[PDB]
């Protein structure tokens, strides 16, 4: 609401991986990669 | 007595994607702009016969 707390963003490499293994050797995954870093362009000031 | 697989192998899917755009444009602004509205012609009168 309101127009106080405080939280924090992460930014730079992430990565999140979850596999499943098959009797074959077979992988299952999904997987997510991140890359971001901070833009002077579009910041504000507030 | 038979089990099944921890999961099946799909089949994987590969997607391609275009998206194309083009924009033009022109402007033109040329010509002699006057005045569309002046002041007229004024008439007053006064006097005190009294």
């Amino acid at each position: 609401a309101a127009g106080q707390n405080v939280t924090y963003k992460d930014y730079g490499i992430k990565l999140e991986f979850e596999p499943r293994v098959d009797d074959d050797n077979n992988v299952s995954m999904r997987v997510l990669a991140d890359v971001s870093d901070i833009d002077p362009a579009t910041s504000v000031s507030l | 007595l038979a089990t099944p697989s921890p999961f099946d192998m799909e089949k994987m899917v590969w997607l391609d994607v275009n998206i194309l755009e083009i924009r033009k444009s022109v402007l033109e602004n040329f010509g002699v702009d006057w005045s569309k509205q002046i002041p007229g012609p004024f008439a007053a009168f006064g006097k005190d016969f009294v």
